[PDB]
């Protein structure tokens, strides 16, 4: 089932100036205190990243997926948790879906025919204390799969826990030649209202032979008193110059493109 | 300068020494004084 | 007294002599970072050459790698040469002047 | 700078190789020590007057 | 030495001075082979002896790891037709671990064969199979019309005719909309100049060769920078360290002296390298810590020799070594310099430059007869 | 200097592993040719005779 619930409810889009993010590890290799350039696709410095907030009703839209997506998330309690990609999402062509459905993460290819609407439901403190996803309202037809994974649950929380400091969820996805590389990480912060100012790098943490045409995708959400803010950059092919530490941390970076 | 050596690239050291170079500096300082 | 105070408060006064350790340093760095490139070889390592293709097929890129590497030799052969001459020169001039 | 080391380093299959280039890498030693000899007669024409 | 240096500089007579050899460098004792120890064979048979392949517009991609392979059983049947590799030779595949093995299935006709090598260009390479031009791994390819060709008709594998523009590599597409090879867009199931995507062949036993069945097997594997998890049938070895030793690790063999490093490799780390592109740090693969390698000892070797009309003695100085190592560097292992007996004792020097044997040191001080370095120079005196 | 003729016979798909360099069940173990091999060879089917 699905019920076309409400319309796009007016226009959310903001615009904030990523000052440093979507950095990540170029391979997964070693290399420790030195000064290394890298041709890849990356988040460029100071970018106009796009802003969704979810402040009642909201929906989240479809956007472009064309040379990979750098995606945020400054989020509590950790209310999105999905993503679809695809061209058409009605079946005519290949589909993906990643869902972290509380008892696992499942990425499935199928030709689906995704709901104009789709969202999942929670039932929150029925007769067991727990807190239960009754609805998974999101596709209503798969009629051929070639590709389905599921290994675990990914809702990695970290310390600190009750979301006393606002969780960063941020990941690269890319789609190059069939290979579709994620990469993760997740830290806490003290901020309440931009991207906050500060330098991280991302490690690699799964590569799948998804092998499909993907030029747009969507988000995914968890309905119960509780807001969340998603962040969207698109990944261009350029040149950054990393420096790695002692420890083989990246440090700090300069894109060979901005000034 | 330990990576520039494993590959075959030596640097040797000079004949002479820091200490010898300052003894002809010497030397020629105070003949000229 | 003033030499106390000049050489001591500014750096760039021996410049005259960084500029001479640096460029050789950068000379052997640039130098090592030529192991580092393909010169149209499948693998930059020669290890990697020599595990991954047959003793017949190796060669065709072995021989790449030598080729490349043999120039990047002749090339920091030749800088070096001619930074001699000139260091020479510097020398023969500081010799007149002692 | 040791050119078979350098290029060939560790491996036979690429010395079999560099010998057929001729006396290459024996130039570019006699040009390493001429220069390494040169400097200590520069320093020795400079200092020891 | 003397005879090294007139073999050198291509001169029976010597002038006295000092002259640059064939350096020294220690040879390994003996090898390391580190692999993990997985011992379940890959379902090799399920992708080869299948009963049916998928169709070349839907090419099927197994996903093999977690298990040991040896391409040995696979090269050495004559039952594949077509038997090529790029990028890595077929003898070395049991030698090298894989990071990860994509093996795709599908058939098609022994004309369009050469369709599948990368670069190509046909009906195959340009719609439902193409590969990319960096391509390595290995293609098989062999005739199955004595299975998967039927005397009534075989109408199961159909390919994409048209497409709006060609495929990305390892792309594949199942969607089943019109091309509209005419002007006019076109609805329903079938329009003038409205090709049907999908178009079959007749598979029937008469069709002589060029138009078989085929069925073929690609492995796209990639090699030598990630966490492998594919390796050969060979066993590995006992693990060694402070020694110079023919390691070799998934694959990556080197030569060199091991030591317990201490770099914080992630998870997703298992090499790391070096300025020169080379491997510096590796974790292995049975135990999970870190090991520094490092080139076992070598440096220059020099002769100092007075006139051979004059004298045949002379003295050896190893540059840049503290050759306490010498000892070590006895004539069980092999060196690079045949000779050894110079290194017998009870007159070694060890000056800034390295070490000078051969010769003995002296308090009183005298004309630099001929340089070695760092202030010490040689002469030959009563 | 000199000319030495090698004749056998063997199945059709295996002439490929009688060019030098070349690996197979008759390479590894009848005939092998070395890797700087100089000459030609010369191959007809004989099913008829």
């Amino acid at each position: 089932q699905c019920v076309n619930f409400t319309t796009r409810t007016q226009l959310p889009p903001a615009y904030t100036n990523s000052f440093t993010r979507g950095v990540y590890y170029p391979d997964k290799v070693f290399r420790s205190s030195v000064l290394h350039s890298t041709q890849d696709l990356f988040l460029p410095f100071f970018s106009n990243v796009t802003w969704f907030h979810a402040i009642k009703r909201f929906d989240n839209p479809v956007l472009p997926f064309n040379d990979g997506v750098y995606f945020a998330s400054i989020e509590k309690s950790n209310i999105i948790r999905g993503w679809i990609f695809g061209t058409t999402l009605d079946s005519k062509t290949q589909s993906l879906l990643i869902v972290n459905n509380a008892t696992n993460v499942v990425i499935k290819v199928c030709e689906f025919q995704f709901c104009n609407d789709p969202f999942l439901g929670v039932s929150n403190h029925k007769n067991n204390k727990s807190w239960m996803e009754s609805e998974f309202r999101v596709y209503s037809s798969a009629n051929n799969c070639t590709f389905e994974y599921v290994s675990q649950p990914f809702l990695m929380d970290l310390e600190g826990k009750q979301g006393n400091f606002k969780n960063l969820r941020e990941f690269v996805f890319k789609n190059i030649d069939g290979y579709f590389k994620i990469y993760s990480k997740h830290t806490p912060i003290n901020l309440v209202r931009d991207l906050p100012q500060g330098f991280s790098a991302l490690e690699p943490l799964v590569d799948l032979p998804i092998g499909i045409n993907i030029t747009r995708f969507q988000t995914l959400h968890r309905s119960y008193a509780g807001a969340a803010a998603y962040y969207v950059g698109y990944l261009q092919p350029r040149t950054f110059l990393l420096k790695y530490n002692e420890n083989g941390t990246i440090t700090d970076a300069v894109d060979c493109a901005l000034d | 300068i330990c990576a520039q050596k494993f590959n075959g690239l030596t640097v040797l050291p000079p004949l002479l020494t820091d200490e010898m170079i300052a003894q002809y500096t010497s030397a020629l300082l105070a003949g000229t004084i | 007294g003033k030499i106390q105070d000049s050489l001591s408060s500014t750096a760039s006064a021996l410049g005259k002599l960084q500029n001479v350790v640096n460029q050789n340093a950068q000379a052997l760095n640039t130098l090592v970072k030529q192991l580092s490139s393909n010169f149209g070889a499948i693998s930059s390592v020669l290890n990697d050459i020599l595990s991954r293709l047959d003793k017949v097929e190796a060669e065709v890129q072995i021989d790449r790698l030598i080729t490349g590497r043999l120039q990047s030799l002749q090339t920091y052969v030749t800088q070096q040469l001619i930074r001699a001459a000139e260091i020479r020169a510097s020398a023969n001039l500081a010799a007149t002047k002692m | 700078v040791d050119c078979t080391m350098y290029i060939c380093g560790d491996s036979t299959e690429c010395s079999n190789l560099l010998l057929q280039y001729g006396s290459f890498c024996t130039q570019l030693n006699r040009a390493l020590t001429g220069i390494a000899v040169e400097q200590d007669k520069n320093t020795q024409e400079v200092f020891a007057q | 030495p003397l005879s090294e240096t007139k073999c050198t500089l291509k001169s029976f007579t010597v002038e006295k001075g000092i002259y640059q050899t064939s350096n020294f460098r220690v040879q390994p004792t003996e090898s390391i082979v580190r692999f993990p120890n997985i011992t379940n064979l890959c379902p090799f048979g399920e992708v080869f002896n299948a009963t049916k392949f998928a169709s070349v517009y839907a090419w099927n991609r197994k996903r093999i790891s977690n298990c040991v392979a040896d391409y040995s059983v696979l090269y050495n049947s004559a039952s594949f037709s077509t038997f090529k590799c790029y990028g890595v030779s077929p003898t070395k595949l049991n030698d090298l671990c894989f990071t990860n093995v994509y093996a795709d299935s599908f058939v098609i006709r022994g004309d369009e064969v050469r369709q599948i090598a990368p670069g190509q260009t046909g009906k195959i390479a340009d719609y439902n199979y193409k590969l990319p031009d960096d391509f390595t791994g290995c293609v098989i390819a062999w005739n199955s019309n004595n299975l998967d060709s039927k005397v009534g008709g075989n109408y199961n594998y159909l390919y994409r005719l048209f497409r709006k523009s060609n495929l990305k590599p390892f792309e594949r597409d199942i969607s089943t909309e019109i091309y509209q090879a005419g002007s006019t867009p076109c609805n329903g199931v079938e329009g003038f100049n409205c090709y049907f995507p999908l178009q079959s062949y007749g598979f029937q036993p008469t069709y002589g060769v060029g138009y078989q069945p085929y069925r073929v097997v690609v492995l796209s594997f990639e090699l030598l920078h990630a966490p492998a998890t594919v390796c050969g049938p060979k066993k590995s070895t006992n693990l060694v360290k402070n020694k110079c030793v023919n390691f070799n690790f998934n694959g990556l063999t080197g030569t060199g002296v091991l030591t317990e490093s201490n770099k914080k490799f992630l998870p997703f780390q298992q090499f790391g390298r070096d300025i020169a592109d080379t491997t510096d740090a590796v974790r292995d693969p049975q135990t999970l810590e870190i090991l520094d390698i490092t080139p076992c000892s070598f440096g220059g070797v020099s002769v100092i020799t007075p006139g051979t009309n004059t004298s045949n003695q002379v003295a050896v100085l190893y540059q840049g070594v503290n050759c306490t190592e010498v000892p070590v560097a006895i004539h069980a292992d092999q060196l690079t310099p045949t000779w050894r007996v110079y290194s017998t004792g009870s007159n070694v020097f060890q000056t800034r430059a390295g070490c000078l044997i051969g010769a003995e040191h002296v308090n009183n001080s005298y004309e630099c007869d001929i340089p070695i370095g760092a202030g010490i120079c040689a002469s030959y005196q009563t």
